[PDB]
């Protein structure tokens, strides 16, 4: 549940920015490419749980 | 309130919730079944009273 959807949510976040590192790292010589950055945020993070 | 986009809501159920509420259910059904036993108890006791 939302313990578990918050153990995968991480997962992505850090797949993501795997994946971008990976692309700048690999990308690093080609002129004209310019070094790019992930960034994180917050869920819709709304209440009705008390 | 606002909407999300790209975001979906859980269902509010903690399953520890009715998990534990089915024991307590459980638990009130047999206790009320025992009652009925001792109806039972009582009513042939009434029949052992001929």
């Amino acid at each position: 549940s939302s313990l578990i959807n918050h153990a995968m949510s991480g997962l992505n976040a850090a797949q993501a920015a795997l994946n971008t590192v990976s692309n700048n790292i690999n990308n690093y010589n080609v002129a004209g490419y310019t070094r790019q950055t992930t960034i994180l945020a917050q869920a819709n993070s709304t209440l009705g749980a008390g | 309130g606002k909407l999300t986009n790209g975001a979906l809501e859980a269902s509010n159920v903690d399953l520890s919730k009715e998990l534990v509420n089915m024991i307590v259910a459980q638990r009130n059904y047999q206790s009320n079944a025992q009652t009925i036993k001792t109806q039972d108890q009582i009513l042939n006791t009434l029949v052992n009273l001929r």
